[PDB]
């Protein structure tokens, strides 16, 4: 009586269910990816409408990078919206304004909130080249770097100046100085040197994802 | 400077919401005691139907 | 010709303070004191939806109380049949940061929306027996946030860029533009009668606006901090709104104030969602910390709590006839209570 | 309201020193972190100082560092900036910014051109 | 090794040596005897 | 050496062998003829002297240097026991310690008691574990499917082990075979089921990139067929070329076709241990010295009964005398480990999980609030 008007809603079911578990694996398989950058860092350049999507693949894993074109700088609403995502890729021109200390505070309000407590970072300290260059030719608005030695940890180029040398790794220090500062063992930080010209960017991108994958899976068996 | 147009339409806007006839509290707060107790026999949620005519079981 | 304007505004703040403490003779507790309480409220999970793989941020329900769509960030719309717990739909979108689903009120059309800026129209009814992009609509400078059906031809859009719009799905051209607000708009609340809606943004203020000639007619202060859900009380007289300060607040539309607070000490996190039951008695909201608590109206009691969920409620949803009540969250599961 | 409501601004030849307050109504004024932004001419919105709800946290800015302190009053919703030592360079609007979530230690978008908590500002000049 | 089945491979054979042990007497004390 | 029916053939063997000699001596001078006394048969006897027989050589208990006495009489008759009609003998030489006890009838009752109580601890625990695994659905995950065929694995030993031991010891029947059939079955799933919890981890750290189902099915396969296979194939060659008693007693060599795929097992998780532990370490150091060491102490202590790594002990150890010391060692340190392998599992990886303890303590809540 009616029961001919029920077996069509299980046979679409059926169907539905048997779309979504070929979308379920699409989905596990590729890495979102939000690709996050103040202004004047060349966060374009090394991207080599409200959303710029950019998919990419690395020795068959796919990846999926964001990148917010249209939206205001007010950010506390639409942030929200990326989780899940594998890591935040942080782009900071390490080189008018104290743009560096904005990236500081975007960077301690990104660490430190309620939601993206368990999403990962990789800090890209850009422009390298340009601090090289305005070094040869900065304790004015960072007082503690009058202070500061050169970690004896250091991995230097080879016939690389001693000032570049301890400007970088104070930038990345005033970095560290935050990402350790919280975070009890729920997600990682991963600063890397970045230059006008470096091919090696996505390599390292991989890399790092790779990590953040490994440690997850660790720590469902609270083995870290 | 945009603050001065903004500043103008700001004006405008409060005196268009300034004068509007508003009603005492006791009446509005009455108003909503009368339809929150006119409607209370049809409420599955405040008082909840016999199982036998609820949808999401039996 | 600046601090003479802004002097001029404030006194005509002043006056409107005065205008609305001269209104407030007594207080909504005053007048419900002697009242009966309605009681514990206990409810049961009767159904859980599952099939989406990620967060859910919306649902809506239909006007027939079987039939509700829900959005997650995964990317797809799936329409439910609440009765059956079977899918009806699977709607693949073209952008995965949906934010708000609407469903039309004749149940042939269903509008997403997200961080691409733009409100997709979908047509469930169509020969081919395929689900369709009826019309996109362009023309926001920021993301969707909330999306509500008039008619058939007519839907309001809230938008991050500060603004509400009015739009005409056969032309795909924006009608009329609701400009005001100083913060990003978050939530949409028609009224029963469709002559009026009222927003809520993030600068702690919400306002009342005339679809009709595209006028604010009020605006509501009193919560400390951004607004996140509003809903119409069931006569249209008034509405609630949750916020980021852990408090629901109830207002009037003819006394242009604030009649009751609802918080507790022991709740410090944000409102994500509130809805109204059908007599108008019980307030209904989601928070932060994966539970919804029930309110009662008249009163500024806690008659239960909705647990059951294991991340952020985001949420929140009762029938036309008000038979359920509906919840999403992050875990990325829909329950139904009852 | 949330209202915020500056004072304390002037003239100062250099090496003087002044104090800027901050008046605040329509909130619990010991829930928020508090900020002071202020904007040199022809430049953006830069970010001086913080405290958090009780006087504990307190950060500067590295070209303020030893010469500016910031400190509360809960009591009296009252919010302070002593100016010591002033520079040329420190010629700028001074607002009163707040913190938009209660309860919490990120604070996002306090330096934007368009944020709802935060004060017209008091106008320093050296 | 594996040690259960070692275990039980040592204990079967234990017990037929036993089995053989008390048929042996049984049948040298009645032979002798009777 | 001997069983019983293979000691009482070779008796039986001599009798029909000196049966034809004695009747072609006795039924053809005043000796002491040759007799059976249906143990030995004895030498044509000298008169008037005790006739002296080497111990036979077809009696594996008999010390085959001595030997056994008859008295022979003067008149060629044999001669009796005084007050008795029974002829006199002596037969020290030859079995005077024939009785040289049990004392090895003690260890293993020991043994027995050892795996007996730490296979209930374990199975009772076990019962629980999944009890809790599969009611609570927030905690169905691929790696709770893989504990849970794991712990049903464990379970399985146990019940086989305690079957085993009713059916066998209180000849040549069914039951038997049925019983020692499932017990090696039981045996070799649960050590490769051991081996399949090392190579999803493995696989997961070292790929991440990885299709759930395909693997999960290709390891729910492999970790019941194989154990099938090769069983199967030690049935077929025990039927074929022994088909002896009731299988429990080894039959000449063909004991590796189930053993030899376990001690490979064995090996092979714990290769794949040691890989773990130094990604553990490298993980460990590159994220920053007491409370690393602390840690990896830690991870390596609850990693060891997972993975198995205390029969790498003694998986290469010979079959060795059953009354030597390392023979002792290695019985009971296998019976207490193994018998209480399953209980720690059950333990590390059901109630000390975060997860667990978070659902179960959700659910009493609500429990309680729905009083």
């Amino acid at each position: 009586d009616q029961r001919n008007e029920e077996k069509a809603q299980r046979e679409a079911n059926k169907k539905i269910e048997k779309q979504l578990q070929k979308d379920k694996q699409v989905y596990r398989a590729t890495h979102r990816l939000l690709l996050l950058g103040a202004g004047e860092s060349g966060k374009s350049t090394i991207v080599k409408s409200g959303i710029f999507e950019t998919k990419f693949q690395v020795d068959k894993v796919n990846f999926h990078m964001f990148d917010v074109g249209a939206q205001r700088d007010e950010r506390r609403k639409w942030i929200q919206c990326f989780n899940d995502v594998t890591a935040i890729i942080f782009v900071v021109a390490s080189s008018q304004t104290n743009r560096l200390q904005a990236a500081l505070k975007l960077f301690d309000s990104i660490w430190n909130n309620k939601w993206l407590r368990d999403t990962s970072v990789i800090l890209f300290l850009n422009k390298q080249d340009l601090l090289a260059e305005k070094v040869l030719a900065i304790e004015d608005y960072f007082p503690e770097f009058a202070r500061y030695t050169t970690p004896e940890d250091a991995t230097p180029e080879p016939g690389e100046d001693p000032r570049v040398t301890r400007a970088k790794y104070f930038i990345r220090d005033e970095f560290l100085r935050i990402s350790t500062a919280s975070g009890d063992g729920r997600h990682y930080c991963y600063p890397h040197f970045t230059c006008a010209v470096d091919t090696e960017n996505i390599r390292r991108v991989f890399n790092d994802c790779r990590d953040i994958i490994q440690r997850m899976h660790l720590r469902q068996y609270e083995l870290l | 400077t945009a603050s001065i147009a903004q500043a103008r339409k700001l004006v405008e806007q409060l005196k268009m919401e300034a004068n509007i006839d508003r009603i005492k509290v006791s009446k509005a707060a009455a108003d909503l005691m009368a339809y929150c107790e006119a409607h209370a026999k049809e409420d599955p949620l405040l008082t909840p139907v016999p199982a036998s005519e609820n949808p999401f079981r039996e | 010709e600046l601090d003479q304007l802004r002097q001029e505004a404030e006194q005509l703040k002043n006056q409107i303070r005065d205008a609305r403490k001269a209104c407030a003779d007594a207080t909504l507790s005053q007048i419900t004191n002697n009242i009966d309480p309605v009681g514990r409220i206990q409810m049961r999970t009767r159904r859980t939806l599952r099939g989406h793989l990620a967060k859910i941020y919306a649902m809506h329900w239909g006007t027939d109380s079987r039939l509700l769509v829900s959005a997650s960030q995964d990317g797809k719309l799936i329409i439910w049949d609440s009765y059956t717990t079977n899918k009806v739909h699977a709607i693949p979108l073209r952008s995965s940061w949906v934010m708000t689903c609407a469903y039309a009120p004749s149940g042939n059309y269903v509008a997403c929306g997200g961080l691409d800026n733009i409100c997709s129209i979908y047509n469930l009814k169509t020969r081919e027996g395929n689900v369709r992009v009826s019309r996109e609509l362009a023309g926001h400078t920021g993301y969707l946030s909330c999306c509500r059906f008039l008619d058939d031809n007519q839907i309001v859009t809230s938008s991050g860029d500060t603004t509400c719009a009015l739009w005409d799905i056969e032309t795909g051209q924006q009608t009329t533009t609701f400009t005001g607000h100083t913060g990003d708009v978050m939530s949409l609340s028609l009224a029963p009668d469709t002559r009026l809606f009222v927003s809520g943004a993030c600068d702690a203020s919400a306002k009342l606006w005339d679809v009709r000639e595209g006028m604010c007619r009020q605006t509501f202060t009193g919560h400390e901090s951004d607004i996140n859900a509003i809903c119409f009380f069931p006569n249209g007289n008034a509405f609630a709104t949750g916020s980021d300060d852990a408090t629901c607040r109830l207002f009037d539309l003819r006394a242009d104030q604030e009649l009751m607070t609802y918080s507790h000490d022991n709740i410090i996190c944000g409102i994500t969602s509130v809805s109204f039951s059908k007599s108008g008695r019980l307030l209904l909201a989601g928070y932060d910390d994966f539970n919804c608590n029930v309110w009662d109206a008249l009163k500024a009691d806690r008659a239960g709590v909705l647990a059951g969920h294991d991340n952020r409620v985001s949420c929140l949803g009762v029938t036309d006839d008000g038979m359920a009540v509906a919840t999403g969250s992050w875990d990325s599961f829909l329950k139904i209570w009852n | 309201q949330v209202q915020l409501q500056e004072s304390g601004g002037g003239l100062v030849q250099p090496g003087g020193s002044l104090r800027l307050s901050c008046a605040a109504s329509g909130f619990t004024f010991s829930n928020y972190k508090m900020n002071w932004v202020r904007q040199a001419p022809g430049k953006g919105l830069e970010w001086v100082s913080d405290i958090s709800q009780s006087g504990a946290s307190i950060s500067y800015t590295g070209s303020v560092k030893g010469r500016f302190t910031i400190s509360r009053d809960n009591a009296k919703n009252t919010l302070y900036l002593q100016m010591n030592s002033l520079k040329p360079e420190d010629t700028a609007v001074y607002y009163c910014a707040r913190c938009p979530a209660p309860f919490t230690r990120d604070c996002f978008d306090v330096t934007s051109t368009t944020y709802a908590y935060r004060g017209q500002g008091t106008q320093v000049t050296v | 090794s594996v040690s259960e089945i070692q275990l039980m491979h040592n204990l079967g054979k234990h017990l037929n040596s036993m089995e053989r042990v008390e048929w042996l007497r049984k049948k040298l004390q009645d032979v002798h005897n009777f | 050496v001997m069983t019983k029916e293979e000691q009482i053939f070779l008796l039986h063997r001599a009798q029909a062998q000196c049966e034809k000699r004695l009747k072609e001596v006795l039924q053809r001078g005043r000796p002491c003829l040759p007799e059976w006394d249906h143990i030995l048969c004895w030498p044509l006897g000298a008169p008037g002297e005790v006739v002296a027989v080497p111990c036979p050589d077809y009696i594996y208990d008999f010390n085959h240097k001595g030997h056994a006495y008859r008295r022979c009489d003067r008149n060629g008759s044999w001669e009796l026991v005084p007050g008795h009609n029974r002829t006199w003998a002596n037969y020290s030489e030859c079995v005077k310690f024939l009785t040289n006890e049990t004392r090895e009838r003690e260890v293993f009752d020991r043994l027995a008691m050892i795996y007996t109580v730490g296979y209930s601890v374990s199975l009772a625990s076990l019962t629980v574990a999944v009890l809790i695994l599969a009611y609570f659905r927030r905690l169905h995950c691929t790696r709770n499917y893989i504990h849970m065929h794991l712990f049903l694995s464990f379970m399985l030993r146990a019940v086989s082990i305690f079957v085993k031991d009713a059916v066998l010891y209180s000849a040549g029947y069914a039951g038997c075979r049925v019983a020692v059939t499932f017990f090696l079955y039981f045996l070799a799933t649960n050590y490769y089921w051991i081996l399949v919890e090392g190579l999803y981890l493995h696989s997961l750290i070292f790929m991440a990139f990885f299709s759930e189902k395909k693997y999960l099915w290709g390891f729910t396969v492999f970790g019941w067929g194989l154990p099938a296979v090769f069983v199967a194939v030690w049935v077929s060659v025990r039927a074929t070329l022994a088909n002896t008693g009731c299988w429990d007693l080894s039959s000449g060599n063909k004991k590796w076709i189930i053993q030899v795929p376990i001690l490979a097992s064995i090996v092979l998780n714990f290769i794949l241990f040691i890989n773990i532990v130094r990604v553990l370490a490298t993980k460990l150091r590159e994220t920053n010295t007491r409370q690393q060491y602390r840690k990896l102490l830690k991870s390596t202590l609850v990693l060891m009964p997972l993975f198995g790594v205390h029969y790498i002990v003694f998986m290469a150890t010979p079959y060795t005398e059953v009354s030597g010391t390392l023979w002792q060692v290695q019985m009971h340190y296998e019976m207490l480990f193994n018998s209480f392998q399953g209980f720690f599992v059950a333990i590390i990886y059901c109630f000390c999980n975060g997860e667990v303890q978070a659902e179960i303590k959700k659910s009493w809540s609500r429990w309680t609030l729905a009083l």
